[PDB]
C-alpha cells in the first residue's frame, strides 16, 4: 500500500540507498498532519451511520429513477437499497483509512482499482456516487484542518468517478 | 509493502471495519515517537560507512580466514559483496525502522537469503555476526543522547534491535 | 535538482497525475523543517571563513605529510593549501545549499556527481575531507534542531567520502 | 526542474556565493507562505475535474465548429485528447504553483506546444480560451475563504494568474 | 484503419512476406459477407432519421428523467435533445461505416477511443446509448444475413458499453 | 496451437500419410456445419457482456460470501479480475468451438488453472459455478433460432457445452 | 493504411456524412470485381520470384555498369539489398492492389525513399526501370487468362499500372 | 500449425479479446474456398504415384548428370533416386495439407523451415525441385478453381526455392 | 571460462600462491605445444562442413528411422536442428582444444544436454553416434600431415579425442 | 571491414578503454603471420589468370551441362562463361585480400554477405564454385606457411557455400 | 572501420582490382615497423592516466578561470566529462596509431565535435590546449628509448603528432 | 577469466561460429610474447620476497605518517604493516598471474574489481600502492622484452589506482 512511508521507503530502495533527509522531513510532514486526519476518522467514524444513510436518501431524491427502475441494477428493491448503501459505506469507510495512512493508497488500492470495469458492467452511475460523497462533504460537520483532510480525500473520490 | 498504520488498515478491511477509537489512538502513539524513530533513522543514515565497515574490521580481525585466500570474502570483488550485504541489510532494516513493521525487511531483503548464502558457500554464522556489530554499533549509536533532547527512546532501541535479530537468524 | 518539492512534483508528472495530499504533506514537512534549516544555514554562512580556517588548520595537523611533502598535489604549497581552503569553502557552501533547499541535490549535483574520479585522478585522499567536515560538526557550534540539520548534511558528505 | 530555492542556490552556486541574509529572508517568507501556497494547489487538485471540464464545456459552447465533424475536437479520440491537454496544462500550472517557479511548466510543458499544435491543426487560440477559463475558475476557487481561515492571499492569486497567461501565450 | 484487408496486409508486411493463398482466402470471406453487408448499410442509411428519432424517443421513455432533469448534460433543454439525437446518429452512421469496410475500425477509431473518457466527463450514461442501440436492433426491417450484418456491429457497440 | 483440419494433418504427417477419401469426407462435413459453427460463436460474441456479467451476478447472489469484505471478490480489483476470469473462460471456449477442438482451450487456459486458484484462494467450486452459469446462458442463445435459417443445431450445441464443462471441472 | 472501403468511410466521416448513394454504389462495384482483383493479386503472388529476378537480370543486362565493381549494385550484399528492394517495392504494390489504395505503398514505401537513394548514391532513373520491368511481367501476367473464367480486366489492370508507376516516380 | 482459423484465433487471444467478424469473415472465407480445395487435395492425393513418377522422371530428363553422377546427392545411385522421389513425394503430400486446412502453414512447418539449411548442407539443387513442382503444375489436370488451389501452392513452394 | 593457462592461475589463487618453477615449466611445453594445437583447430574450422555433413549422412545412413516420417529428424525444421547440433558440438570441441581445458565446453554446452535431448525425445544414443562419427572425421585429419610439417601430434590428438568422448558420453 | 586490428579497436572502443596487453599481442600475431600471408598474396595474384582460367575449366569438366545448358544462368554461352570466369576471379581477389588484411572481413563483407539470397535468385550452384575453390588449392603450388594461409582462406569460402 | 591494410583493399575493390607487387611492398614495410609501432601504443596506454591528469593540471594552471565557479569545468561532474573528453581524445588517438590511418579518430571521435562544443560553451580553443600537451606529453614519451631497443621512430612519432593535430583542430 | 585465448572463444561463439584464421592468428601472438612473459614471471616469483619486503620499506619511507599515525588502517602497528607487506605480495601475484595468461584478466578479476570500494571503505590510499608499484618496476632488474612485459602490468596497475 502506498503511504508517505512506504513510498519514501520504495523511492530510497529503487536508488540502493539509504533514506535522505528529504525523505525524514517529507515522514515529519505526515506525522505533523496526522493529528488533523485522526480526527477526521474518528469524527466521520463515530458519525458514519447517518452519514451513509443521510447519503443515500440524497442520491435517492436526487435520481429518483433508481429508486423507481426495477431491476437487478437499481435500488428499486430492499436489497438493491441495501447494496447501495453498503457501496456508500465502503466509500466512507476508505476515506477514513485514507486519514489513518495519510495517502490516497487504501482507496486506489480497494476501490478506485477497477472502479471504472465494475461500474460499467453492473451499470452503476458515477454520478450516483458523486452525490453521496457531495453530501457527506456536507455533512460531516468538520472543521478546521480535520475537516480540510476530510474534504480532499472526499474529493479525491469525486475526481476519480469524474 | 506495509508500514504499521498500513498493517492496521489491511486489517480492518479484510474484516469490512473502521478503526477503533483504541486502534486510533495506538496509532496516534507511534505519532508521538515520531520524532524519536526519525532521530533513531538519522543516526543509522548519519553513521552508515562507519556501522558497516568497522562492524566488517571486527568481523575480520575474528574471522580472518574469511579473508586468506580462497576464504569467502578473499578478492575485493567479494569482499565488496560482503560489504554490499552488510549495508544492503542495514539499509532494509532502517526502511524497517520507520516503517515500524518488519515486511519489508522479511519480504525484499531476508526471504531466502539463507539459501542464497548455503548455495553461495558464504558462511551464514558469519554474516551473522556481522549483523550482530551493526546491531551492537547502531543501538550504541541511537542510546547516545549527544544531538537530541534527552529523554527515553529503550522502546524504540528495543524494536530496532528486533530488526536486526530477524535478519541475523535469517541468514543461517 | 532534486529537492522535496521536485521530486513530488517529478514524482506525479511520471503518473500524469496531479499531486495527492500524500505529497502536500510531505511538502508541508520540508516547511516545516526549514526554520531550523535556514538557521543553520545562516549561521554557517556568516562563520564561513573562520570554519573553513579551522577545517584546514585541522587538516594539516592530522596530515601533516601534505604540507610536508611537496610537489603540485599538496599542502606542502601555496597553491596545494589555497586549493585545500577552497575546496573546504566549497563543502561548506554545497552544505548550506542542502539546508535552503531542504535535502540533498546540491551537493550531489555541484560536488559528488564525479566525485570519486577527481579524488583518484588527482590523488587528493577522501580522509582530508572526512577530517574537514568533522571539525566543521565540531565547531559550527549550533544547537537543537539546527544543528541536527546541519550534522545531517555534513555527515552526509563524510559518507559519500567513505 | 528548479522550485524557487533551488533557483536561488543554482545562481548562486554559477558565482560561488553563499546566500546573502536577504536572499535567506526572502526564503524564510516564502516558507511562511507555504500553508497557503498549499490551500491553492489542493484547491486545483480537488476540483480538477470540475476546473477542466467545465471550461470545456464552456469552449465548446462557445466555438462549436471545434466538435461538428472535421472539427479539431470531433471523434472521442480528440475529444479526449483535448481534454487530456486541458488537465495537462492545469496539472503543470499547479506544479508551478507549488514549486514558486515556472521552470517545470516552460521546460516540461511549453516548450515547443505552439509548434505542435500548428503541426496537428489544433487552434491555438481555441486552446488559449481553454486556458483562460481554467485560469478564471482556478482562481475564483483560490480566492473563496471557504475550509481556509481568512486571510491576505492576492500575492499567491496574482502569481497563479502568471502561471497559466504563461500557458495560454505559449500556445499560440 | 483496421479492416480485413488492411489486417491482411498488416499481418503479410510484418513478415516481409507477399500475402499468401490463405490470406487472399480470407479476404474473399470479406467480399463474399460484403453483399449482405452493403443490403444491410443501404437500408440503415435509407431509414437513418426514421431509426435516429425513433431511437431518441426509446431513451427519453425509457429514463424520463434526462427529459426533466434539467442541467447541461441532459434532454432537459432543446439543445441537449439536438445533442442526444446527434450522439445517436453518429452511432447509427458508425454502425454503417463498420458494415462497409467489414469490420468496427471504423467504430473503434471515430467512437469507442476515448468513449470511458467522454461518458464519464460529461457525466453521459452508457445505458442511455444501450437502449437507443437496442431500439435501432429492433427497428430496422432487415432480415436474413443483412440482418445479422447489422445486429453484429449493434452488438457490438452495446458491448463496448458494457 | 491446431484446429480440427491442422489435427488430422499433423496425424497423418506424423505417418507419412495423405489424408484418405474417408478424412476428406469428414472434413468435408465439418466445412458443411461452418456457418453453424460461425453463428454459434457470433451469438457468444455478441452477448459476451451479459453472458458474463448475468452470470456473475447470479453467482453473487448464490453465493453471498464471495463479496463481503475478505471474501475473494471482494474490492473493486478482485471484482473486476472475477469478472476478467470469467470473460477469459468464455473467450477460449468459444476459440475452441471455432477450432472444433478443445485444444487451445486445455492449453493456453485450463491446464494449472486448479492450481493457481488453490494458491490464490480463490474457490474453485465457485469458479466452476460461474463457468456452468455462462454455459446455460450460451447454450441456450445457441438454441434461439431468433436470427438464423431454422435448422438443427443439436450436435454443434452439445460440443459446445463439452467445452464449458472441460472447464468446469479443470478449475477444481 | 486504407483499403479502397476505409477510404470513402474516411471521406465521409470528415463530412459527417451517411455514405451517398454514389458512394454506396462505388463500394459495390468494388466487391464486385473482387475475384478478379484477387485473381491479380494471386498473380504477382504466384510469380513473384521470376517476376523480381527476370526483371533483375534485363536491368542488369541493360545496365551492365550497375555491376560492375565500384558499381552500386557489386559485391552481393549490394546485389542482394538491390533485389530485396524491388521484392519490396513488388509487395507493397501487391498490397496497394488487394486494397484498392495507393496509401499503404505511399506511407510505408515510398515516402522519403527519393531521398534515401540520393543520400545512397543508388541511382534513382535505375531503380525506376527495375520497377518498370515489373510492372511490365505483372501487367503480362495480368492479361493471361490461362487459369482464370475469360473476361474483362481492363480497369484492374491499368490500376495496378497506377501503383508500379506511382512506385516508379517516387524513386527519382 | 498455421491455418486460416488458428491464426484468427491467435490474433483474438493476442489482444486479449473475441473473435472479431473480420476474423469471422476470414473463416467463411476458409469455409468458401474449401469445395475446391478438397476436390484438388482428393485428385492430387490419388494420382500420387503418377505425379511423382513423372515428376522425378522430368527432373532426370532436364538435369541428366544427376542421374549419372556416382555420389550420395545424386540421381547417380538407387539411394539418390529413392530420395529424389521420396522427396517429389513430400512436397507433393505438403501440398495436399495445404489444401485441406486452407493455408501454407502445413509446408511452411513441415518443409520450408529449415529448407535453405537442407539444400545447402546436402547439396541439393533448389533447381531440381522447381522442375518437378513444375512437371506437377504441367500434370494434375485439374481444371477451375481446383486447379487455382493446387497451383497456387505449388507456386508457392517455387517462390520458397528461388 | 578458462583456458589451460588461467585454470592454473586459479588454483594457485585459491591457495593464495605463485605459481611453482614447474608448474612454469608445464605452462611453457604448452606453448611449445602451440602451433600444432592452431594446425589441429584449423583443421577442424577448415573441414567443419564436412566434418558435420558427412557424419551426419552416415548416421542417417545407418538409422534411417530417424529420417522417415514420425522419426525425430523428420522435417527440415529437425533436421536442420540436427546439423546445427553437431555443428554446435563440433564447434565447442574445437574451442575446448583450443583452450586446452573442457570448460567452455563443460558449461557452455554439455551441463544439462542430456535432460534436453530426453524431454524433447531426441535418442541421445545416435547423438552420441553422430558425434563418435565427427571425433573419427576429425582424428583423422589431425593426423594427416598433409599442409603441416611432418611431425609427432599425439598428445594433442590424443586430449581432441578426449574432448569428443566427454560431449559424446554427457548426451546419453 | 574487420581485421585483426579494426577488431582490437572496435572491442576496447566498445568499452570505452585503451587497447590492453591482449590485444597488443594479437594484433602482434597478425604482424608475425603476414609475411607468410603476404607471399601467398603475391604468388595468388601473380598466377591469377592461370588459375582463374583453369579454376573454370575444371568446372566446366565437371559440370558439362552449365557449359551446354541454354539459359543466361548458364556458362553455355560466351557471356555465361565470362560471368563465371569473372566470379571466379572474384573469389580469388577476395582470398587476396583475406591474406592481405589477415583476416576474413574482406570475402566477409563483398561476397558472403548475401551470397546465399544471390546463389538462390539467380540459381548458381555453390557446388560449381566449391569446384573452383578445390581447383585454386591443388593448382596454386604455394608450401609451407604460404600455402597454409592460402588453403585456410580458399577452405573458409567453401565452408560458407556448403 | 579501416586500418592502412583495409584501405588499400577497400580503394582495390572499388577498382576491381588485385593490389600491386608495388603495394604489397609498402604494406610489408608496414608489418616492418608493427613492433616499433606496438611500442609507441604500449607507451601512451602504460602512462595514459598521468598523460591525462598532468596535461589537465597544466591546462588548469594556465587557464584557472575553467575551474572558477561559472567555469566550464567547475563542479566535479563538469571537471570529470572534460577529463572524461581528454581520455577519449587519446584513446582514440591510440586507435588511429594502432591502425596506421586516422579514419577511427575522424569517424567516431572528432566529426561533430567542433559542433558539440559550442553548443555546450566549452571553450574549442580550451580543449585544444589540452589536445596540445596530451601530444607534448605522449611525443616525449615516444622519443624516449628506455624499455626499447635503441632505433629510430622518427616516421612513426611524426604519425603519432599528426594524429594529435588533426584532434587539435577538429574541437576549435 | 578473459585472456586472449578465452576473449577469442567468446567472440567466436559469440556468432554461432568456429574461430576463423584472423583468431587463430591471434593467439599465436600470445603463444609468440609468452616466453618473455614466462621469463618475467618466474623471475619475479624467485625475488617475491625481497621486491615485497623492499616495496613495503619504499612505501613507508614516502609516507611517513602511516608508519606512526596510531589506527588500524594504518601499519601503526605489526598487523597494519603486515597487512600492507601481505597486499603488496597481492599485487606482485597478480602481475605474474597475467603474465602467465597473457592478458589483465587475472588482476581485473582478483583484484581490479571492486578496489575502488574497498580503498574508500578502509581508507587505503591508492598513492601507497603506486609506490610500491614504482619501486617494484625499478627493482625487478629484468631486462628487454620480459621487462616490457612486467613493466606493462604494473604500469596497468598503476593505471587503474589514479
Ligand atoms: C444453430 C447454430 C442455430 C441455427 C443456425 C443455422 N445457420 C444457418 C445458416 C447460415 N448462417 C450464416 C451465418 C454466418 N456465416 C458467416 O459468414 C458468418 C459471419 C461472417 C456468420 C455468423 C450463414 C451465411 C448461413 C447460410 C445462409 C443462407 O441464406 O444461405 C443454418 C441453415 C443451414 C446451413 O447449415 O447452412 C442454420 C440451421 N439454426 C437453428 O435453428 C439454431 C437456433
Amino acid at each position: 500500500m502506498k503511504t508517505p512511508i512506504t513510498e519514501a521507503i520504495a523511492s530510497a530502495d529503487s536508488q540502493g540507498r539509504f533514506l535522505s533527509n528529504g525523505e525524514l522531513q517529507s515522514i515529519n510532514g505526515r506525522y505533523q498532519r496526522a493529528t488533523a486526519s485522526l480526527e477526521a476518522a474518528r469524527s466521520l467514524t463515530s458519525n458514519a451511520e447517518r452519514l451513509i444513510s443521510g447519503a443515500a436518501q440524497s442520491v435517492y431524491s436526487k435520481f429518483p429513477y433508481t429508486t423507481q427502475m426495477q431491476g437487478p441494477n437499481y435500488a428499486a428493491d430492499a436489497t438493491g437499497k441495501a447494496k447501495c448503501a453498503r457501496d456508500i459505506g465502503y466509500y466512507l469507510r476508505m476515506v477514513t483509512y485514507c486519514l489513518v495512512v495519510g495517502a490516497t493508497g487504501p482507496m486506489d488500492e480497494y476501490l478506485i482499482a477497477g472502479l471504472s470495469e465494475i461500474n460499467r458492467s453492473f451499470e452503476l452511475s458515477p454520478s450516483w456516487y458523486i452525490e453521496a460523497l457531495e453530501y457527506i462533504k456536507d455533512s460531516h460537520a468538520l472543521s478546521g484542518q480535520a475537516a480540510n483532510e476530510a474534504n480532499t480525500y472526499l474529493d479525491y473520490a469525486i475526481n476519480a468517478l469524474s | 509493502m506495509l508500514d504499521a498504520f498500513a498493517k492496521v488498515v489491511a486489517q480492518a478491511d479484510a474484516r469490512g471495519e473502521f478503526l477503533s477509537n483504541t486502534q486510533l489512538d495506538a496509532l496516534a502513539n507511534m505519532i508521538a515517537e515520531g520524532n524519536k524513530r526519525l532521530d533513531i533513522v538519522n543516526r543509522i543514515n548519519s553513521n552508515a560507512s562507519a556501522i558497516v565497515s568497522n562492524s566488517a574490521r571486527a568481523l575480520f580481525a575474528e574471522q580472518p580466514q574469511l579473508i586468506q585466500p580462497g576464504g569467502n570474502a578473499y578478492t575485493n570483488r567479494r569482499m565488496a559483496a560482503c560489504l554490499r550485504d552488510m549495508e544492503i541489510v542495514l539499509r532494509y532494516v532502517s526502511y524497517a525502522e520507520i516503517a515500524g513493521d518488519s515486511s519489508v525487511l522479511d519480504d525484499r531483503c531476508l526471504n531466502g537469503l539463507r539459501e542464497t548464502y548455503q548455495a553461495l558457500g558464504t558462511p551464514g554464522s558469519s554474516v551473522a555476526v556481522a549483523i550482530e556489530k551493526m546491531k551492537e554499533a547502531s543501538v550504541s549509536d541511537a542510546n547516545d543522547s549527544s544531538g537530541t533532547p534527552s529523554g527515553d527512546c529503550s522502546s524504540l532501541s528495543a524494536e530496532l534491535g528486533t530488526y536486526f535479530d530477524r535478519a541475523a537468524s535469517a541468514v543461517s
